[PDB]
């Protein structure tokens, strides 16, 4: 396929460059090289086509360059909102198209943030179904690495814990979920349950009780 | 305004064939000089261009996929469809249909569909169970919905039929040890509005045709 | 056991015709409804199907005489063997305009197929020409 | 920009011809060696390839006149548009027996293809007949 | 496919029957039903074709029967050597063939046998390659279930043990292998190593020493 | 005497295509009225009939496999070959070529090949290492060879170039935690013959073209 760097990064206000190495049967044919931006959960958005031409509504700071068989995407005046996956595509003879693996543009320099934790007790409807789930929701933290610990009263919970990998929100802070499956008898047996989230050495904690 | 919409089953078993259909609105697929392509994206991987169909109806395919990929259309419904043969977990991907504004002088795609996710697995489709997350009872409260034990992804959660979008945070789902998915969606609202505004979460799990509306109360 | 020798003689005649053809370079089928299988077996129904299908292939051989003009000797042998087989089954027992219409429709489908191949490649070559001339 | 209008006029003429064909029911290609791509670009070499290929398709259109006899008006329009395009590129710049031999060879390959289809089904139906008569 | 029973068994001298359920498009067409015998590691051997006809050299005790859409294979005077996988096949319209899942004929009634154990120390060549393997080979035992224990001196070996599932020999007794990977330093450190094989409550043992 | 021989690579990676060739001896494949078929057997599973080619050259395929299976032949080499597309671990099987004595009046197969094993895996081919197992030093001794760390199966072990077959027991291989295979072959001989008869084990691992001859001594 088209060779494209894995990660590109930079602080706001500075320029970044993303390259799209190609061969003679794709980029070398007619230079029909396009660029796309994709945000998580959404379809790619056409930025540039035919190497240099910008689509309607695309700002001028996005620029299309090409030299040899390699095209380059230049993003001037980097914004925090510019963090996305950027793909290049090229026409391939005959009547074929090929995409690069993609490059993730990471906007760095944001301050560190403690996680906001929200803990939900089991719903009255779920307890009626003879089930119980504690929903612990972590959000708005940076860097994206937290450890989640569950406590029954003060004893650690040795089973029934499922936890996600931290993922970046639309504000480029991280979020994660943690679920504790309990029997309704266990949920009533203890005084309270707690979701302890550790981030950069400190711990944020929420507590629910039957 | 040109709009593209993908439709298809969210679950296909191994060695079976994958069938999807793209419905085009705001423009004829037989109009010069458009081309209609399929692009797929495996999870956490790049976009793969599969094939394309002309305004004349001529089809062109990627050499990697030419043996098991077929693209047809129905001009009366303004639709073009995809067929993938002998599918494997390597075919688990979000599938996109996109428009080429001029197949004659360029292969780039301006209008894209919303994408549909297809999971290749021998497992069975499991419908989701929705439970309300009551609000607590400066000056705001968090309430939400718990979607539990469903397969495969994705699950769509809206609030008040799409009217409430600000302050809504839907988290990515957890993969349980059992192989089933569960997620939560939480909306942050003012505490004063708890007695004067109704909050209903709308869950839609397309692979099981499960639509659940859950009113969240204190 | 006599039928076995008659049909294999025809099969070998067909094998020779197709071998003569390769060196240069809705037809009848058996169904369960026909009763030629052990389940649903109907000797009277099945025997009519065998005779009917052979009669249909007998006229396709006739329309294919010009196809094997260089090896006329065998083309007549396959027909006579078929006719002898058909006569035997007819004694053992108690339209062509449609077949010519199909055979003409088959040949247009091939000529249209060549026509599309030429015009589609003309279209494709023109696309490459415009993309090339666009740069000059 | 003028060439763009000329080629698309031909493409639309081709699109009409094939649409007229469907309702009833070794060709030139661009290569890197030709220099029509940005890498290895040779305007003089590429322009000769474009003219040469169009001249080759111009006689395939001529041999396809009988194919579009019911819509003669457009069949001549595609030829004249091609000739006007060829003349323009020839000014912008400084055998048919072989093409007819190929076109005749293409049609035998299709007729032999129909011939094998008929004879193979004859062979297959005879196999079913022997298997059925073997039981009677 | 063609439905065929999983297992069929019997003692020597008694008759067994294996069925081949079919449909109308296979067995019901022309009754071109064939039967095959397969021994482990070898290709299937044609026994019967066209329901009843026996191939050359096939004894008369093998018999071909058919009723409705179901064909049956009858093996009279069962021998210990008859233990094999037996397949039925049928012609399927048009010019197709389909096999059944197969039936394993198990000849029962053989006496119980203690396992014969052979233990090999590491070869002088393998020790030169800075490796060491103890090869413990178990054979000629029935029933086919043994537990293999390894002992360094008298202490159990907690790592480096690989063991097969018991498999039937050509004499319809079972055999199994067990390998102990050791470093050449470990092989010399201990007084001796032992392979202990337990079968039906008793233990057979071999010992090797550097 | 009719003899069939399978040839092909013992390892094929996923999504690649599987190619095998059957060489026929003792009879022409164009002779009336023979048919030449391919049958495969997944490990511990049943025989699956794939396709067949006539003496005329006509091919017929199983409906399950018709999309990705192709059968051709070369009459000059008296061979017919198989091509399987987009292979998966579901295609890991021993592949057999067999003769139909009369395609006109029956689909049964009298002469079978020896079968060739094909493993579908992205792993690399690992050559075997052979180490001698010395005989101990009523009235017999056991000696053998240890074949270590190879992939994929099978490994062929003979003794004295096939002359010594009595008293030879080759055990099925162990699957290690590393994913590599190892087996042992042991021949039981009289102890008196240890000084007057030479015992050489001949190991052949076709997937790696590894042939090793190891003399076993006391």
């Amino acid at each position: 396929v088209l060779t494209q760097p894995p990660l590109v990064s930079g602080t706001p206000g500075q320029t970044v460059t993303i390259s799209c190495a190609g061969a003679n049967n794709d980029i070398g044919t007619y230079a029909y090289v396009s660029w796309y931006q994709q945000l998580p959960g959404t379809a790619p958005k056409l930025l540039i086509y035919k190497v240099t031409t910008r689509a309607s509504g695309i700002p001028s700071r996005f620029s299309g360059s090409k030299s040899g068989n390699t095209a380059s995407l230049t993003i001037s005046g980097l914004q925090s909102e510019d963090e996305a996956d950027y793909y290049c595509a090229s026409y391939r003879n005959f009547n074929n198209a090929v995409f690069g693996r993609g490059t993730h543009l990471t906007v760095l320099g944001q301050p560190k943030a403690a996680p906001s934790v929200t803990l939900f007790p089991p719903s009255s409807e779920e307890l009626q179904a003879n089930k119980a789930t504690l929903v612990c929701l972590i959000s708005d933290f940076y860097p994206g690495a937290v450890t989640v610990a569950w406590k029954a009263d003060s004893s650690p919970v040795k089973a029934g814990v499922e936890t996600t990998t931290p993922s970046k929100q639309s504000n480029n802070k991280y979020a994660a979920s943690s679920y504790l499956s309990l029997t309704p008898e266990q949920w009533k047996s203890h005084r309270s349950y707690s979701c302890q989230v550790t981030h950069e050495g400190s711990t944020v904690e929420k507590t629910v009780a039957p | 305004e040109v709009q593209l919409q993908e439709s298809g089953p969210g679950l296909v078993k191994p060695s079976q064939t994958l069938s999807l259909t793209c419905t085009v609105s705001g423009g004829s697929i037989t109009t010069r000089y458009y081309a209609w392509s399929w692009i797929r994206q495996p999870p956490g991987k790049g976009l793969e261009w599969m094939g394309v169909i002309d305004y004349d109806g001529d089809t062109y395919y990627s050499p990697s996929l030419k043996s098991r990929t077929s693209i047809s259309w129905d001009t009366s419904k303004n639709q073009f469809s995809l067929q993938l043969s002998s599918v494997t977990p390597e075919d688990t991907a979000v599938y996109y249909c996109a428009r080429d504004p001029d197949v004659v002088t360029g292969f780039h795609y301006d209008y894209w569909g919303q994408g549909t996710q297809v999971t290749v697995s021998s497992a069975s489709t499991k419908g989701p169970s929705v439970f309300p997350l009551a609000p607590s009872s400066g000056g705001t409260a968090a309430l939400g919905c718990l979607v539990k034990d469903y397969f495969p992804e994705p699950v769509t959660v809206s609030w008040n039929s799409g009217a409430l979008t600000s302050g809504v945070h839907t988290f990515p789902a957890v993969l349980q040890s059992s192989g089933l998915y569960s997620l939560s969606s939480v909306v942050t609202v003012p505490s004063s509005s708890l007695g004067t505004q109704t909050y209903i979460c709308n869950v839609n799990h397309k692979p099981s045709n499960t639509k659940v509306d859950k009113k969240v109360e204190p | 056991e006599r039928i076995d020798k008659q049909i294999r003689y025809i099969l070998d005649g067909i094998s020779a015709l197709r071998k003569e053809t390769c060196n240069k370079s809705n037809l009848p089928k058996m169904a369960e409804k026909d009763g030629c299988f052990q389940s649903g077996f109907n000797e009277e129904t099945c025997l009519v199907k065998i005779i009917t299908g052979l009669l249909e292939f007998e006229v396709y051989l006739e329309y294919l005489q010009n196809r094997f003009e260089s090896s006329e000797e065998q083309a007549r042998a396959v027909q006579m063997s078929t006719k002898v087989l058909i006569q035997f089954l007819q004694k053992k027992a108690k339209t062509n305009a449609s077949l010519l219409t199909k055979l003409q429709a088959q040949n247009q489908w091939l000529q249209d197929m060549t026509t599309h191949l030429i015009l589609r490649s003309f279209k494709e070559f023109l696309q490459s020409s415009l993309r090339a001339l666009r740069q000059m």
